RNA sequence: UAAAUUAUGGUCAAUUGUUAGUAUUCAUAUUAAUUUUUUUAAAUGUUUUAUCAUUUUAUAAAGGUUUAUUUUUGAAAGAUUUUUUGUAUAAAAUUUUAGGAAUAGUUAAUAAUAAUUUAUAAUUUUGAUUAGAUUGUUUUGUUAAUGCUAUUAGAUGGGUGUGGAAAAAUAAAAAAAAUAAUUAAUAUAUAUCAAUAAUAAAUUAAAUUAAUCUAUUAGUCAGAAAUGGAUGCCAGCCGUUGCGGUAAUUUCUAUGCUUUUAAAUAU
């Protein structure tokens, strides 16, 4: 009727392999493909004019946040995960780094405001 | 909250991680003391270059751990600052002494982690000494002088343009790489010069350049200059 | 003659796909999955059997 | 017999081997130079570009030679200090060479291009090897330090101690002490050199 | 299969052991052979030794095979109704499968995909697919029709010979109208006053008694349409003197007076001296019986405002190129024919002039 | 058998050939792309490949059906696979014949690690493991002073009857105590004490 | 033998599987398999004049 | 991991080699029949449904499967299963529909033994010639009316019999004696 | 998407959309420039398209007529063996 | 195994029930003394059941609900539940 | 056409659409998580299994290091590896003869394998996206354009028809002695 | 109605309960599950367009179905100066209830017929129709094994009938007509039905990036392990024979002692 719970705890040792801990060649990617800053325009001279710029949707609600970074550089060199740590929301934070990557692509933060 | 419980990466450098009830609870019942057979200073003799690697200052303040009372395999992690490269990080003696292990900087401090010092390229105080001030100064740049060309070592530098201080590597500096290894972006050189902030505004000269010339720019410039007896094989399009 | 036998998940122990086009033609079964009503639950039945077993032919 | 079907013409191909054809060849598809040691590819392709084709594999071979002469010059003498904590270990270089005939011999990884390069790659110094092994063998047996993990007697306490590679330190287990030289080890040595 | 949390198709193919970090056996740094051998591995039942799946289970005589002979013959059939679908499928994508996306390579493609699937590719894909290879001027392709057709044993008509000549005469090949001829087209006779005209089709076409049906094994009822069985009732509305001024044509092109005057001098005798044969209908399958339509909807004339636009209902840009204006070769009296056949022998001259 | 049987060593390897790459269009502007951090392996699969029966067959370097593996380096070339490589994408094989010198076998005293062997923790000294019956260790590269012939394989294909079985029930039902054959091993004390050990 | 199939019994599950047993299936010859009884004597007191239209 | 002991697992997400990625469907789990109704009052006449009944089909035991080889196939070659049937012609009440008593297969896997069970068809039959107790041969065609889909392809045996039964104003056949039984005592005397 | 910039012509509206998709000559000029390159792009992406096509063709055509060849003499020998089983019958 | 015994738990291992009555019944000889039965109530699918258990269970300051789960056969003929614990 | 739209995932045309190669796995820790490349149809369904015209392969996003292979001084071996299944006779059928789509990151594989030029996606930021005059252009083609028939011969072999019969093939296969 | 050999070949079938005269698959066993424990999900604003409009965007609400669910290319793919084609809606098998009776806009012929065309009609005891239960024909568990025992979910009529196809009224995790983005896989605190966590559960330390967690039960007659103290057919124990009658190794309590160490107990 089994009331008894398993018959043996199945467990493997921990060995460290050598093998497995032989050095690895590595590479930095910003070795293969240099990153860089693009320098602000007349468009977008501060990085407050472009989160106001980048400012579309309701829900994106990015000028609203410009306490939160420094400076120009400071935008540029945020990540995901380091802009989730300074406690901005989900989709605001995929529209502004979205943004940025936009700029860096040639592709300035112009787009028509569909709040109305 | 909920995803606090998920496990971190440990990626290949790392061994065992230690992060279930199971896995802490024979390690809790290990209780150390120091004797005279243990300590580290005791053993200067060999280890000599670990004692001088350690923070003196810092480990008392936050781990309230004297320097009498590490022991040479000690599993502590108390804080440490390289002597060769001069960058602090915390790990435990037990590492340094067992296997060598020590500040991450230094571990690509050679040209190939593969091979150690299997490289024959010269020092950077030869090929290019004019690196040697670009140096963000720690006191150490003698040390940082000594380092392959080729070297992978992730170096900081004063930008010459803005005066600031950034991170790149020896071997994108210069740009020379081993025979063998990955070759690097042929404009490394020139992009690596400045800042990542900096870098722009220098490198979007010649392209301007070009497109002022011509009135048209193709990154296909450089290439088609490359063109300006190869053996080939015979072909079943006949 | 086991338990891992009766797992057909296996590949091994699956008789394989190709059957069903050597029946009804090949890549005759791309027009079926295009098909309106798929896969809820049904689908145009896939006919694999093994061919020497074949109540048509032998 | 002769009643409910004709007999089909396809039977005929049975007893003449007149009809069996093949419209195409083998690789005319597309696919001809498949085989790279073929004489058909050796044709098309001309020795040059062959030897173009095939450099990566000698310098492959040429790379495992290279790694196996500097350990054997650093390692030569078996038992100095090479480094800060870390000294001299013959058994380095053994269990590199044994990484090597692995390559080669192996059932498992069975790569075996690298022997077809010898006659060229490798170099003439090293072709007496085991030679080579026997003279660390003797370089070995000096007095200062341990029989088994050779490390000085008088700046260690333990065999083992301050090696990445050593065998003698396993994760949870125990430190070993040195061991003494005397008629054990000695005809150890003995019977590895033999 | 994919995307589900339980999906078994990534797993059905071999792959190596992935470490890349901790698995729960902490794979990174851990050296897994004893768990590799009693855990991941599958096992025949929990608890028994490891299963295992590798080359070394399976025996030697695996690679002794040469290849497709693990296919046994498969007689597929299928209703009547489906033949016809089916064959018309067939034909129509051998004629175009793709507008202009269609390689002139792919008709030959979709002739060989109709042997691969069990069916008897008859003869009009046959003539179709020769017509169509060499009217995209690809005459190698067609030959290899031919060879396809003649490893399938399938005898050819004499539309099929007829077709095969032309492919021959346009090819300059002497070399293969000749075997063709030897095998196939010799007892090819012409019609005189004691012939009958064209022959009434006497095939019967193939049923079974009741005891047939029952005590004959299971092949011996197994009807496929092949091609074989009226191969007599393709011919018998007499098609002889265009083989006969083919071969003629053929024996020109490739450089040899005797043969051809052999052939011409036939052929002609026949024309002056015997009756015309009664001409072939149109082949319904080859070219369509028009369907009625009302031409009431069509885009005018003149629906475009810039150009004359040609239109369903009547053609109002004017011939592109002349025609002759002659019916089809075989509408012809015996007379006509010996004329055309002339300006046939002409006209291949002046190609062999070109080439 | 070395000078009558030269064929059962092999000598001879299908060589590491570097592939021609497809010409970028694009130019300068994606030349960047294929080059990258790592080495990216594909090896094809298909209804005519990836069969183990077959497996001889498809490394075959005559067969021109010969399964396709191909490798980019990270400088952005791209090399055919070392035999390793392309051995890697079958499911695992083991060779081992029994027939001249003893294979090495799994499960074994000085093979299997503790927890497996034993339900504690023992300790790997290459001194004087009491458990193991040896008086001591020196712990050579396995491979490198033996004769190579030697070396034969190596034996999983069975049960390893002190670590798991099949078909687990437990020996006597009562006293309550005892449990399946797989379960050997000591009392844990009441509550644990720490003894200090620097010593 | 799941308990819920069926009756409370087991012998009950095995009852109604003679009703699935391939020999025991209803022909020409056994019919009416399961109320053999309610059909029983049905017809003692029906009077049917057997069908002859040949003399 | 369907082969690891419940103490052995480690990850619930992949399989590490191979094998069958399997999920458990929970099969023991005590499931109940609930009583609704009074054992005097069943709100059905011919049935009483008391406990948890058996659903599926082919997932019923015992296993009961169709088997593609019987006489049809045995003789037949078909190009979609059931395209050919054999079978006698059971009464004609209907213009130009012959009805077709048929008979097919089932195999019991676990007994390993075959079953023959029968089924009717409306064939059609232009032309009426079909005499009830006829042994026709019948296919499968395009949709004719509501229900039949198969026509008389042969006439395998005549009735000869009934046809010169027919012929002297008689019917085929006798007209079976009884009908369907009753759950009720008929008396009808004299 | 179809980007809708904000110089694009306003269209004042109160009962519809506020921005209506016609472009300054410049944006004209830009989109036709990056479209060229895409151009580029595409124009060696179908090149492959089709050369793959002929490729799969073409082994079609030499795999399907092996599998003719050896298929045909496999049915041929079935055939064979049986008018042989007949004559013994 | 008796399975006719678990009749209300109706599938499942544990119940939970609301206290009505407690009284006294005496066992099987020859087995003297009082069993303590709780008389108990729950509600399936909008029914509400009397169910009638042993009690074993140890009661504190006043509670209503406990926890039913099935048992072996007890020296009282005719209750088959038994008590877990009193919420 | 739906008169309520679904609105999270929209496509473009009617559903099923022209098939598309996609990349698609469950969604897990990342620590184990693959792919799958997959030809299936525009518009898919709950499970993805519906509409699924052919399975190309697993492809696992963790670099590896090389256990399988012996320990290669080689420097350029022993960066960690990334593995990848692709079935190709599969893939040359759907792109080349039944002329798919593809989605953005199965290009990339695809790319690094080989099969494809890299993406349209794949963006050094260093480089601008160029410029473009036709009166410059026009001088470049009008310096270098190859001779007609020797471009027509090349779209020939490219897209039509690749292998050609030599004279000796031909004067190999025709006929000889008794039926010549 | 004769043996066989050029010798282990064609790749592993293997069953573990301490019972109580005897007959009968039936309590206490192992494996698998529910009892059982926040490490894999997720928030609203779909989008263009020529402007009150028109293009793009087709199967998770419920109801309970066992002779049952079946289909095209005219959309897109798709290549090209204009017409171009044919194949489809149909069927066959497998279908549950302990104790069993009739069902019905109804069959077949005619035909773009007939709320009253013609006929000796159709379904059923070879188990119908109503009625109960139930999401149908590669998924599980146990097992040496023909078996037994699971498998979700998703197609619920018509009524200006749009559309290639009704799948058309929250509940994505499908990039949706300019490269939005790929340095991305992280999603905070919600849910539905799933997704097995006591992951070296105890001595030499983590070739880290140090982040989540402070983690315990059982027995103690039979059968590993007992003594005091109460209690006195009471209170209570109960997997089971059975125990409790002033000496209870079977209750309660205290203390020790026993265990082969992911727990007892219930289903
Ligand atoms: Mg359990
Ligand atoms: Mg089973
Ligand atoms: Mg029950
Ligand atoms: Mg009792
Ligand atoms: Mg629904
Ligand atoms: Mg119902
Ligand atoms: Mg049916
Ligand atoms: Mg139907
Ligand atoms: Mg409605
Ligand atoms: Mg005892
Ligand atoms: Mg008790
Ligand atoms: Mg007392
Ligand atoms: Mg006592
Ligand atoms: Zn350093
Ligand atoms: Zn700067
Ligand atoms: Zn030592």
């Amino acid at each position: 009727d089994q009331t008894y719970g398993p018959h043996k705890s199945y467990k493997y040792t921990y060995m460290p392999d050598p093998r497995k801990l032989a050095p690895i060649e590595t590479t930095q990617r910003s070795e293969i493909v240099p990153q860089s800053i693009r320098p602000p325009t007349s468009y977008v001279p501060n990085h407050e004019t472009f989160l106001e710029r980048a400012d579309i949707h309701r829900l994106r609600p990015t000028s609203d946040f410009k306490a939160s970074f420094k400076d120009w550089n400071d935008l540029f060199t945020c990540d995901k995960r380091q802009l989730r740590v300074r406690g901005i929301p989900r989709m605001t934070r995929d529209a502004i780094r979205t943004a940025v990557q936009a700029f860096q692509n040639g592709n300035p933060p112009e787009r028509f405001d569909t709040k109305e | 909250s909920r995803w606090s419980s998920v496990w971190p990466n440990m990626r290949y450098g790392s061994m065992f991680l230690s992060y279930s009830v199971g896995r802490k609870l024979p390690m809790k019942g290990v209780n150390w003391v120091t004797r005279d057979s243990n300590r580290l200073l005791n053993f200067s003799n060999r280890y000599s270059a670990v004692i001088s690697d350690i923070d003196v200052k810092r480990t008392e303040e936050e781990l309230n751990v004297a320097l009498s009372d590490i022991r040479w395999n000690d599993h502590r992690r108390i804080y440490w600052k390289c002597s060769f490269c001069g960058s602090s990080y915390r790990k435990n003696v037990s590492v340094r002494t067992k296997y060598h292990a020590g500040c991450n900087f230094c571990k690509k401090k050679y040209p190939s982690e593969v091979r150690g010092e299997q490289h024959g390229s010269p020092p950077v105080s030869q090929a290019a000494p004019e690196l040697t001030e670009q140096l963000v100064d720690n006191g150490k740049r003698d040390n940082l002088a000594t380092l392959a060309v080729t070297s992978k070592f992730y170096a900081e530098w004063t930008c010459r343009g803005c005066g600031g201080s950034y991170r790149s590597t020896i071997r994108s500096r210069t740009g020379q790489v081993e025979a063998g290894q990955c070759t690097l972006h042929p404009d490394i050189v020139a992009w690596s010069a400045y800042c990542p902030s900096c870098s722009w505004r220098p490198n979007m000269v010649p392209i301007a350049e070009e497109v002022s010339r011509s009135g048209q720019f193709l990154g296909l410039e450089r290439s088609m200059e490359e063109l300006g007896p190869i053996p080939r094989r015979k072909r079943l399009a006949c | 003659s086991f338990k891992y036998a009766t797992k057909l998940q296996h590949d091994e122990m699956r008789q394989p796909y190709y059957i069903h086009e050597k029946r009804y033609g090949i890549f005759s079964n791309e027009r079926n999955i295009a098909k309106a009503r798929r896969g809820l639950p049904f689908i145009t039945p896939l006919y694999t059997k093994h061919m020497n077993l074949w109540d048509t032919d032998t | 017999l002769y009643k409910g079907i004709p007999r089909p013409a396809i039977t005929n191909l049975h007893y003449e081997p007149a009809w069996r054809y093949t419209l195409y060849q083998a690789g005319a598809h597309g696919a001809q130079l498949s085989n790279p040691r073929s004489p058909f590819t050796a044709k098309v392709l001309g020795d040059e570009l062959m030897q173009v084709r095939d450099i990566k594999s000698v310098e492959h071979c040429k790379a495992w030679f290279d790694r196996l002469q500097y350990l054997i010059n650093l390692h030569y003498e078996a038992v100095g200090d090479i480094g800060e904590f870390k000294s001299r270990h013959t058994r380095h270089v053994h269990e590199f060479f044994v990484a090597f005939h692995d390559a080669l011999s192996s059932l498992d990884f069975r790569d075996t291009y690298l022997f077809d390069q010898f006659k060229a790659v490798r170099p003439p110094e090293l072709s007496d090897l085991f030679g080579i092994f026997l003279e660390m063998e003797a370089n070995y047996v000096h007095e200062d330090y341990c029989p088994r993990c050779s490390l000085p007697y008088s700046t260690t306490r333990y065999c083992g101690e301050g090696d990445v590679d050593t065998p003698f330190r396993k994760h949870r287990g125990r430190w070993a002490p040195h061991q003494k030289w005397g008629r054990e080890w000695y005809d150890v040595v003995a019977r590895r050199a033999e | 299969k994919v995307d589900s949390f339980h999906a078994n198709t990534q797993y059905q193919h071999a792959w190596p052991l992935l470490s890349h970090d901790d698995l729960g056996n902490s794979d990174q740094s851990n050296n897994t052979k004893n768990i590799m051998y009693s855990m991941y591995m599958p096992k025949r039942n929990k608890g028994t030794a490891p299963w295992f799946r590798g080359a070394d289970t399976y025996s030697v005589k695996y690679c002794e095979q040469g290849r497709y002979e693990y296919q046994r013959y498969l007689m597929i059939n299928r209703f009547p109704s489906e033949y016809k679908k089916h064959f018309l499928s067939f034909l129509s994508n051998i004629r175009m499968s793709s507008g202009s996306a269609t390689i002139p390579q792919e008709a030959l493609h979709w002739l060989l995909r109709m042997i691969v699937d069990n069916f008897n590719p008859q003869h009009v894909h046959y003539i179709a697919a020769m017509k169509t290879l060499q009217s995209a001027g690809e005459l190698d392709m067609a030959r290899d029709v031919w060879k396809i057709m003649e490893r399938q044993q399938t005898w050819p008509c004499t539309a099929t010979i007829c077709a095969y000549l032309d492919v021959c005469v346009e090819a300059g090949e002497k070399t293969w109208a000749m075997e063709a001829w030897n095998r196939y087209c010799t007892e090819l006779k012409f019609l005189e006053p004691g012939e009958v005209d064209p022959k009434p089709i006497s095939r019967v076409p193939f049923s079974l008694t009741r005891e047939e049906l029952l005590y004959l094994p299971k092949w011996k009822k197994h009807f496929d349409h092949d091609p074989n069985l009226d191969v007599m009732d393709l011919n018998r509305f007499n098609r002889t003197r265009e083989v006969y001024l083919r071969m003629a044509q053929v024996m020109l092109a490739g450089g040899e007076r005797n043969a051809f005057q052999h052939f011409f001098t036939k052929l002609e005798e026949a024309m002056l001296n015997k009756p015309t044969p009664v001409p072939e209908p149109p082949n319904p399958h080859l070219v369509r019986r028009p369907r009625w339509a009302p031409y009431e909807h069509c885009k005018s004339v003149h629906h475009s405002p810039w150009r004359l636009q040609n239109n369903g209902r009547a053609l109002a840009l004017g011939p592109p190129v002349t025609i002759e204006d002659e019916m089809q070769s075989r509408f012809f009296s015996n007379d006509q024919f010996l004329v055309h056949s002339v300006k046939e022998v002409l006209r291949i001259v002046l190609q062999e002039h070109k080439r | 058998y070395r000078r009558m049987f030269p064929e059962m060593i092999g000598r001879t390897g299908e060589p590491v050939q570097q592939y021609g790459q497809m010409p970028i269009w694009a130019g300068p502007h994606r030349q960047h792309a294929n080059k990258s951090e790592h080495n990216w392996m594909f090896a094809e699969i298909g209804v005519n490949v990836g069969h183990e029966a077959l497996k001889k067959l498809e490394l075959d370097p005559t067969n021109e059906k010969r399964r396709r593996f191909v490798i980019r380096q990270p400088d952005g070339t791209l090399r055919s696979a070392k035999m390793s490589e392309m051995r890697a994408w079958y499911w695992k094989e083991e060779w081992a014949d029994f027939r001249f010198w003893a294979p090495q076998m799994e499960w074994g005293i000085e093979n299997t690690p503790s927890q497996e062997q034993y339900q504690e923790h023992v300790p790997d000294t290459t001194d004087a493991d009491f458990r193991k019956q040896r008086r001591i260790q020196s712990r050579p590269v396995k491979w490198f002073y033996e004769s190579h012939y030697t070396r034969t394989g190596s034996f999983a294909g069975f049960q390893p009857l002190r670590f798991m079985q099949r078909r687990t029930e437990r020996e006597v039902r009562w006293p309550d105590v005892i449990n399946a054959a797989v379960q050997i091993q000591k009392r844990k004390p009441a509550a644990y004490i720490f003894k200090a050990i620097p010593e | 033998i799941a308990h819920w199939y069926c009756g409370h019994k087991f012998r009950h599950r095995f009852m109604r599987d003679k009703r699935f047993h391939p020999s025991l299936q209803a022909s020409h010859d056994a019919r009416n398999r399961f109320s053999k009884r309610r059909h029983f004597k049905t017809n003692r007191w029906n009077y049917q004049q057997a069908y002859r239209d040949m003399p | 991991p369907w082969w690891n002991f419940q103490t052995e697992h480690r990850q619930r997400c992949v399989l590490m080699y191979g094998g069958a990625r399997t999920k458990n469907t929970h099969n023991a789990n005590h499931r109940v029949f609930i009583k609704k109704y009074k054992r005097n009052a069943f709100p059905n006449r011919t049935r009483h449904h008391w406990a948890v009944s058996m659903t599926g089909v082919l997932s019923q035991r015992p296993r009961r499967m169709p088997w593609p080889y019987d006489l049809t196939s045995l003789i037949f070659n078909q190009p979609r299963q059931g395209s050919d049937k054999i079978g006698y012609v059971v009464g004609t009440s209907m213009l130009k529909t012959a009805v077709v008593a048929t008979n097919h297969m089932v195999y019991y896997p676990k007994f390993n033994q075959r079953v023959s069970r029968t089924k009717r068809f409306f064939a059609h039959d232009e032309d009426l010639a079909c005499v009830e107790g006829d042994l026709v041969h019948i296919k499968q065609c395009r949709k004719i009316s509501k229900y039949k889909h198969y026509y008389v392809f042969s006439i395998l045996e005549p009735n000869v019999e009934g046809r010169e039964r027919l012929k002297l104003g008689l019917k085929a056949v006798p007209p079976p004696l009884f009908g369907y039984p009753v759950s009720r005592r008929i008396v009808k005397l004299n | 998407r179809q980007i809708r910039p904000y110089y694009n012509l306003p269209s004042k509206s109160e009962h519809g959309r506020k921005m209506t998709g016609f472009l300054t000559p410049y944006r004209h000029w830009m989109w036709k420039q990056n479209e060229l390159w895409r151009n580029v792009h595409e124009a060696q992406f179908e090149h492959l398209r089709r050369v793959y096509k002929r490729q799969w063709l073409e082994s079609f055509r030499v795999n399907a007529d092996e599998y003719i060849y050896k298929y045909n003499i496999t049915k041929a020998a079935q055939l064979a063996q049986w008018e042989c089983e007949m004559k013994e019958q | 195994l008796f399975f006719l015994r678990m009749w209300f738990l109706y599938g499942c291992c544990l119940r939970f029930v609301l206290f009505v009555l407690c009284y006294y019944m005496s066992p099987r000889l020859p087995s003297s003394g009082n069993r303590r039965v709780l008389y108990a109530v729950f509600y399936l699918y909008n029914f509400v059941w009397m169910l009638r258990c042993f009690f074993c269970c140890f009661i504190g300051l006043v509670m209503s609900l406990f926890i039913i789960e099935g048992g072996g056969f007890v020296d009282l003929p005719g209750v088959k539940y038994y008590t877990r614990i009193v919420s | 056409a739906r008169a309520v739209i679904k609105r999270r995932s929209p496509q473009l045309w009617g559903a099923p659409g022209a098939p598309i190669i996609r990349m698609r796995g469950h969604h897990v820790v990342w620590k184990f998580q693959s792919y799958d490349l997959v030809v299936e149809h525009t518009h898919k369904r709950r499970n993805s299994d519906i509409r699924l015209l052919h399975y190309l392969g697993k492809h696992c996003p963790h670099p590896q290091k090389s256990l399988w292979s012996p320990d290669t001084p080689v420097a350029q071996d022993r960066h960690l590896f990334m593995l990848t299944t692709v079935d190709i006779d599969a893939f040359k059928y759907w792109f080349g003869v039944k002329r798919c789509r593809l989605s953005m990151k199965p290009w990339a594989l695809l790319a690094k394998a080989g099969l494809l030029p890299p993406s349209l996606t794949q963006n050094s930021k260093i480089m601008p996206k160029p410029l473009f005059d036709k009166e410059s252009l026009m001088r470049y083609y009008l310096a270098n354009r190859k001779d007609e028939d020797v471009m027509a011969r090349e779209k020939y072999l490219n897209y039509e028809n690749s292998m050609v019969k030599t004279e000796e093939e031909r004067a190999a296969e025709r006929p000889v002695a008794p039926y010549l």
